[PDB]
RNA sequence: GGGUAGGUGGUAAGAACCUCAGAUCCGGAGAUUUCCGAAUGGAGCAAUCCGGUAGUUGGAAACAGCUAUCAUUAAUUGAUGAAUAAAUAGUCAAUUAAAGCAAUACGUGGUGAAGUGAAACAUCUCAGUAGCCACAGGAAAAGAAAACGAAUGUGAUUCCGUGUGUAGUGGCGAGCGAAAGCGGAACAGGCCAAACUUAUCAUUAGAUAGGGGUUGUAGGGCUUGCAAUGUGGACUUGAAAACGAUAGAAGAAGCUGUUGGAAAGCAGCGCGCAAAAGGGUGAUAGCCCCGUAUUUGAAAUUGUUUUCAUACCUAGCGAGAUCCCUGAGUAGCUCGGAAAACGUUAUUUUGAGUGAAUCUGCCCAGACCAUUGGGUAAGCCUAAAUACUAAUUAGUGACCGAUA
RNA sequence: UGAGUAACGCUUGGGAGUGAGAAUCUCCCAAACCGAUUGACUAAGGUUUCCUGGACCAGGGUCGUCCUUCCAGGGUUAGUCUGGACCUAAGCUGAGGCUGAAAAGCGUAGGCGAUGGACAACAGGUUAAUAUUCCUGUACUUACAGUUAGACUGAUGGAGUG
């Protein structure tokens, strides 16, 4: 799914509010994004994350 | 081995027929879930010779008692037709 | 144990037959019934039937058997006592074989 | 009361008594089959001492085929007029196959 | 175990048996439990078909009986091991769990309409309802203030009444509608991270396993003393006792006459009651029968409570130092949405971007600033009152009595 | 009520018999239609409707002693036939895996899937009902073991044929 892989934290239902405040049902969906983190100086797995998770990575050298 | 398949033996004038005339063929109800060599080991072990050959028949379930208050289905049979060789002929009743 | 067994002496306290006493034949705890001798005699038109071996004969006329009797009517008839009178009865448990035996109220009467 | 009395019994014996019963139990229902059977009860009695022998040979972890598989005894007298039927049948059955394999064999050459 | 003298389930008579060495029957505990079905050895058109492996018995072998085992995923461990030296990916084996169903009912979360109303309709309402899906539990959810809110104030959460159809919110239209306070039901508060310290990891530890700590009239750590051996838990094992649940035992008291097929009706004379609830008995019975009030009883399984011991947790008031720690892609801010009564706004939440400070600190008191005051976010767990009845036992009804 | 009205949905005569009752049942003789079919063998489907005896509640567009109706009993025999234990087509399922708020969709290796491919039996007789199945006669095929003689055997893979 649209989901990031080391959190959880998928998209968010809303509403698509226009002038004359007409409803329409929209989705937002997280930056997924491709990163390889390494673990152990092994496994640089192609993992799929979103960009806050990736700020939060390179905040905490590359530590998940 | 543990001979419950063989049920019932079963006298019609078809199996008086047969049951006449050099090589008898006597004709037994068995389990229906028996194979042939589980029959022919089974008149082995029960009554010590051994079949020639081995017939089955399977007749379906049908209605019965139709049009009475509560109707009712029929059994399954696996009837097998067993025929000793030339000149023996044993007795389904007496051990 | 129960009011009424098979085989002592019971007597009818309602219906057309007063005073009737018989032997207790047969009981059916679950219908509450009592086969009495010589009391409720039925006569069954006994018709023909003839399908079995004992059928081909089945001579059956107007044979009176017996009917069974509530055995709310029915009342234990006393025999120990001189002048005998039906009462009813306990169910005292005596020492001496640590057994349950019926026993009369209006007298000291076992079973 | 019989539960007791089984249970006295040892097991090799119990095992006797199974299969003995089980052949009994046959021949009551083959002869009730053809209608000669006078007490038509002892089908009950039987399944229901069957029945009761097999709980006390369950109690303890044994069966009643296998236990019977270890050690048993053969069979006899029904083999002379087996024997008989079987060789008179053979013996036609060969002499049959030598009849057909000569006919062919002086027909080709011919 | 209870309990007897009958029993072999109903349409059901008869035939044949069983049963006083205690049957049938009732209760507790077990045994057996074919095939399909989550179905799970493989398949498949459900109740069928086709097998592998390791044993064991017959055969001279094929083979045939009788047993046990053989699905997938996840976690742990061990062995083996590619591209490519090492190492991973992968492969195999062992152990432990998960699958599914139902209670036409309650809970939480995700998603989420329309008929309709506004006398049309698009904002709005309907309604976060129906439906779809995921996860449970015997309840769930919530929960111990970065709070209410305007005071010499209250001091977790939940539920009921009022506050009131009030303040407010609404093409200010249809409509929607709290939060304080007050009166009640119940009541409980606990525990981690960081400091500091111990031991070990090529100790590059920034990691593992322990001691120390859990805060707001700030708390804890650093150094130095006094007083303490207790009280209480949401707590483990046992032992004992009490109250029950799943069969039961005992259980009082009436005759005569009359109409009548039949008395229990009616009449006469009586009797018992901690029993005059009810059912049956040939009409309408307190005293004919079964029962009811009342007194009792459990071998076995199981529930609640109490006592004793036993683990685990649980403990006060000072002094000095002026040093350290107190939860970061976090709180804020911007751009689009939403939650709250609010149609987005002080407060709460988030899809994208940016991004702080460290008790003279940070947040809040309906934009915002200053003074005053209140509270300690970015970590976790929490019984009770609350919601519901497919089912078991007892019972009730100015509820129905074969078109109800 | 309409109303004892419309309708009763393509096929004749006679003789003998049964029976309480006969245009309707049984037998016989004709007669009339089908005859690239109303004839015979089977697939699919139907599921006992098949054979024997009995009955005439109901059903049969009349009648009925009779029925494909009802009751009681009986009937379907495979190494060679049709399908599995052999193989694949369209397509389905599909561990891993990819995609997707959830349910799920796609899909690799494997596994299913005939309407196709490969595979050994023909003639006659028999019962009221089964027959390449039972019986008689004559055959064939595939496995396993022992034995005789000869030969080095050669697939989970390659190639040809199919
Ligand atoms: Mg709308
Ligand atoms: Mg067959
Ligand atoms: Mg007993
Ligand atoms: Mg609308
Ligand atoms: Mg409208
Ligand atoms: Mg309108
Ligand atoms: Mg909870
Ligand atoms: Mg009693
Ligand atoms: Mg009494
Ligand atoms: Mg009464
Ligand atoms: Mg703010
Ligand atoms: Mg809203
Ligand atoms: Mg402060
Ligand atoms: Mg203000
Ligand atoms: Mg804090
Ligand atoms: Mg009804
Ligand atoms: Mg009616
Ligand atoms: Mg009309
Ligand atoms: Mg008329
Ligand atoms: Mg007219
Ligand atoms: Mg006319
Ligand atoms: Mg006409
Ligand atoms: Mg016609
Ligand atoms: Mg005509
Ligand atoms: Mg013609
Ligand atoms: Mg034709
Ligand atoms: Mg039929
Ligand atoms: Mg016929
Ligand atoms: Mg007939
Ligand atoms: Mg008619
Ligand atoms: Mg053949
Ligand atoms: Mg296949
Ligand atoms: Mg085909
Ligand atoms: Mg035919």
């Amino acid at each position: 799914a649209k989901k990031d892989q080391l959190t959880l934290r998928g998209p968010l239902y809303g509403n698509n509010r226009s002038h004359s405040k007409t409803i329409t049902r929209r989705k937002w969906n997280v930056n997924l994004q491709p990163c390889k983190v390494k673990t152990a100086d092994g496994k640089t797995t192609r993992i799929l994350v979103s960009t806050r998770t990736l700020r939060t990575l390179k905040k905490h050298n590359r530590l998940s | 081995d543990v001979t419950n398949v063989l049920l019932k033996p079963v006298l019609t004038e078809k199996v008086y027929f047969n049951q006449m005339g050099e090589t008898k063929k006597y004709v037994f109800v068995v389990n229906p879930k028996a194979s042939k060599t589980r029959v022919k080991l089974a008149f082995e072990l029960v009554y010590g010779i051994k079949p020639l050959k081995v017939n089955t028949l399977i007749r379906k379930p049908t209605t019965i008692r139709g049009g009475s208050r509560f109707p009712g289905l029929s059994k399954l049979e696996k009837l097998a037709v067993i025929t000793l060789p030339k000149g023996i002929a044993i007795s389904v009743t007496g051990e | 144990m129960q009011r009424i067994k098979k085989g002592d002496k019971v007597v009818v306290i309602t219906g057309k037959n007063k005073g009737g006493s018989g032997i207790v034949l047969k009981i059916m705890p679950a219908r509450q019934q009592a086969i009495v001798e010589g009391l409720n005699k039925v006569t069954r038109h006994k018709k023909k039937d003839q399908t079995t071996k004992r059928a081909a004969k089945q001579s059956t006329g107007k044979v009176q058997q017996e009917a069974p009797i509530f055995l709310s009517k029915l009342a234990l008839f006393d025999q120990k006592a001189k002048q005998q009178t039906i009462g009813k009865i306990k169910y005292v448990m005596d020492p001496k074989t640590n057994k349950k035996t019926r026993v009369f109220k209006k007298s000291n009467n076992t079973l | 009361t019989v539960a007791k009395e089984l249970r006295q019994k040892s097991s090799e014996e119990l095992v006797k008594l199974v299969i003995k019963l089980k052949g009994e139990l046959l021949e009551y229902r083959f002869k009730l089959a053809h209608g000669e059977l006078d007490k038509p009860h002892l089908i009950n009695q039987t399944r229901r001492l069957l029945a009761t022998i097999l709980t006390i040979l369950t109690e303890r972890k044994l069966n009643w085929q296998e236990e019977q598989a270890k050690y048993k005894l053969l069979t006899k007298k029904t083999n002379e007029a087996a024997v008989n039927a079987w060789k008179q049948h053979l013996e036609a059955n060969k002499a049959k196959l030598l009849k057909s394999r000569a006919k062919r064999e002086d027909a080709s050459k011919k």
